């Protein structure tokens, strides 16, 4: 499988969204959970794992429940020293462990710890190029401490950059009609994620996060990322 | 009693950013920002259903918002203008009951 | 339910006197009756501070009101108009806290 | 013998903007009574509290009357009496320290000696009220009791009660009149008159309007007279 | 022709002051200003019965207007903000008939 | 009268099937159906650009429509509910002019 | 003789998002019709104009029919013919040009057969049988009746779709209960041809364009043509 | 016997008006009718006169009907050479004419006529008049209007004064006013006081013509002698 490039109708249209784009933006505007070297402590459902990670920023949480696509995925990481990175939510995050410190929720984000690093203090840079109305207007670079890394960690870094430079998502709306982030694994494998949120009036956070439960890792020395963008008129 | 507003008075300057804070004790999912005007009662500006969520109220132009903690809910005037002067409250609430705080007199010239 | 509302669904005729009750549990002083128009959050019609007391809110015209008892506070439309077709929330009042009840929608054919 | 008011003495209703229902509530079919009662308690110097139980609704098992001064309270605190007066609830308090929420109501003077005070047999004294609208005495009527000595208040509260029903003295939202006062004229030539309208402004304080009944003023039912003077303005 | 609004498209700056303008040929007394809201159709900001009347409408906050003359009626955003980006439409009317203008795209950075 | 609607006031019970009619004298290709509704500009249900044709408005949902002549265009409510109770505007139209009818009150019990 | 549609050569109802009434109308007890008439005037070179008045309501007096070209109209210009198609109004354009600003007009394609020689005796009427398929299993059939020997495909297509409309809900106002459909004409003479029952995909339906297919003025031998209608459900 | 000043009870409050104060502002913010040395050209009714004044700003009218306080008052100037100052409405403005090059434009007012001859300064020098402005019982400021007229209408001076206060002190904004209440006293030298309510009546509507009607009196003052002060009130903290 390599799912094809979307043409205009596949793409969610910002002008057709009437809620608060600040709520997409929340998920990306320097927002994320991240832990290096952890083993899970307990589970909720079959197909998710709970860690004590706490909030480095605010005091929002002591416990995180990443939910994965099926229980085999959580069979595998169940007792692994891992690395968590990704984009977390609270509206509608409910899990069960008492055994008031706080709790948050995401999807996926896991990497096996041991092996996946760089053998001093080094990091890894990943170019992203940017296309507005089919023209290449802007290209830039992202960074990470891991070699097989999640497509999620790199989406969050790249949107974090564009929120602030190109104003991808503002509170109200966004300067853009459509937008999709395409990946180019070095084997032809080419997945995308549609960047605008679904049309109407609210936006389900935890349902948009969920495309990530796949835990789709990539390789940070080789991958290529394309952000494809459109503006429409006056 | 249960849902403190910072600042409590505050005059601001034609064209500044004002940020009013609303902090609360009972760890309720829901929170709201109303401006009282006269023969207007509380009209609602923005509300929110938990950390991360904010929705338009009835008068919502002008103002952005943001709920970073459970306990804390901020209203923000993108560019203060005379006509934004008012007395502004928030509330938390589990279901049927609401819980306000005591007002912020904002005066802008 | 420390605020109850009979009836929950009323249909009336133009020119007709219509009364709407609220009982509240708890012996609170303050009661409020509001009409919910969407576009309008809740505008306030008549409130009261005591058995016997009653006081006009922002949009009282066309409405009477009445506290016989600490529990009962009720709203009245002297000669109902199609215009007064809306949905009606009534509350009981703590201090800063409010407790609504579940509302009562009404139609003046 | 306080003397007849002039235009600037009297409250214009067209200057009241709050809700007249609030005035009205005090005088439509609203009054506390008991017959033969002993003071069972007390709060402050100048009050007497009874066990009298809400007649109509279920609003109160005990009543606090507030007289003029502490040697008015004293005067009755262990006399067997009769009670009748208008009642308020907004802003009435009395921490007797016996909670279980017992309802409680509050009221001014309006207390009269039991024995000897009641007309022997069937019979109730008729009391005549004359009514002047715009100077012309357009109606009169009578209002009745059973105490020979009956509070001014007692008969104030039957008169305004009637004239709500008969003239819409008071309404929910205004009244048909611009001013109104009610003069008593005793046989000993004594006169006093009460302002029948709410002070100006966008609120009405019941606690305080009623404080007029402070005096426990008594008047001889059989011979006293009563006059209500009502003007108008517009439609 | 009949109603010509000015300009057709326009960029403002957060906090700036923007004036849109409506001209009419039909010489009538009513001219109207509407803001087009995805979600609630055309809304009325302000309206006018003749020279020197403005009246308010459903959505009037953030705006005021003036009627200089029979021909011209214009709207005024006291402090443009990104929340006021829209197409805004002017019309003129006699009776049951409205006579609209081509539109005005306002973008507010 | 050159856009005429019909009935002028109707009362209906949930689940019944109600047809508002509308006749234009002008001759215009195009004609339109909206409702009136608290917190909502006039909203478009279905329009038509000739006999034969009708298209979905912005809220076309739980209504069918019908253009059998140049002069006729009908809303149709196929299983009426309480939500569909409102005031209904026909409108024929020619370039930038709309030529409203006078309105249909409808109440869905 | 064209090949016989596969699922992908077929318009799907579910990729149409407009108003399906707009369809059901071309074919819900709706059609033009005239026996023994001669063109009265012409508009473009490829078309002919007839003085036919509206039967059902009062909707037209002139009808303009447009045929493949200028020859084919010169074939009939002068002929005394019969008529029968499915008509439209939305962009129907033809100039009276003597004023008559005032005459109700409508438009079609094809539906012409000569008159003299094309009729049976005494109002005798000839059945055409249509068989219907739902999900590749024959479900019902039924007869349609025409008064012409050589009758245009349009005519019996209209009668056929007219019937499944009332009996099976072919079309509704909002959608259709079936996902795709076509009707196939088999002639004694070996010939087959099919026409797609369902509208192009999207939210517009261009009724002019859909009927354009009845341009070529095709005709069948009534007494001996075979019709099937092939449907799949959701 | 001058005129009983307003108790606050007796004065329109401006928090009791829920409509649009631009409709009040429009009236006094640089907006007047003025013409010097002219005569009435027709009338509508008994008690008004029609001057062909033309508009010298926008091009909004070209005859003015001003409507006096009775048939006599117009019987009087019917035929005088005159001057004219006043604030003028359009909405509900109606009058039969000559209607030349049923167009031209048509505006209406109340009052503002002064005889022409002798009512002028010889000199060259126009007369200045002094207004004084009290916000909550302090004199906050005072300032000076200016006229070409001996006998000058109270109207003329009132507009020059609010025209000021709107531009200096924001007397009438667009939504509301910073002034819960306000009124304008004239103090003639002959000892006489008459004041005017400066706020619109309670409601959401505003009657431009009902309101202007109060200058139909055509009251005159003396420009050399006359004393004005204006009396405003914020209700705030």
């Amino acid at each position: 499988e390599s799912q094809p490039d979307p043409m205009p109708d596949d793409l969610h249209k910002s002008s057709e969204f009437t809620g608060t784009m600040g709520n997409m933006k929340y998920l990306y505007d320097d927002h994320y959970v991240s832990a290096t070297k952890v083993k899970s402590v307990d589970k909720f459902l079959a197909h998710d794992l709970i860690y004590n990670i706490s909030d480095k920023k605010l005091k929002n949480y002591d416990k995180v429940k990443t939910e994965l696509l099926n229980e085999d995925l959580a069979k595998k990481y169940k007792d692994e020293v891992v690395d968590v990175y990704g984009s977390n939510y609270y509206v509608n995050c409910y899990f069960s462990s008492k055994d008031t410190g706080g709790k948050t929720c995401m999807y996926g984000g896991i990497t096996k710890h041991e092996g996946n690093h760089f053998d001093n203090g080094n990091l890894q840079n990943v170019l992203v190029r940017v296309y507005e109305n089919k023209r290449n207007t802007i290209s830039f670079e992202v960074q990470t401490d891991k070699k097989s890394v999640t497509a999620q960690e790199l989406d969050i870094k790249a949107r974090n950059f564009l929120i602030n430079k190109k104003n991808l998502y503002e509170f109200n709306s966004s300067p853009y009609e459509t937008g999709y982030i395409k990946f180019i694994e070095n084997n032809g494998n080419t997945f995308w994620y549609d960047m605008m949120p679904a049309p109407g009036d609210k936006f389900d956070q935890s349902k948009y996060l969920m495309m990530y439960n796949d835990n789709k890792t990539v390789d940070s020395k080789s991958v290529k990322i394309e952000v494809h963008l459109t503006t429409k008129n006056g | 009693a249960a849902v403190t507003q910072s600042p409590r008075n505050k005059v601001a300057v034609t064209g500044e950013k004002v940020t009013l804070s609303c902090q609360q004790t009972n760890n309720h999912n829901n929170m709201y920002w109303y401006r009282q005007d006269t023969g207007h009662g509380l009209r609602l500006i923005h509300y929110s259903y938990g950390a991360g969520s904010t929705e338009k109220g009835d008068i919502p132009d002008g103002y952005k918002a943001s709920r970073p903690s459970q306990e804390q809910f901020s209203l923000i005037l993108e560019s203060a203008t005379p006509s934004q002067t008012s007395v502004y409250f928030c509330a938390s609430g589990g279901g049927g009951t609401l819980y306000f705080g005591a007002g912020t007199r904002l005066s802008v010239l």
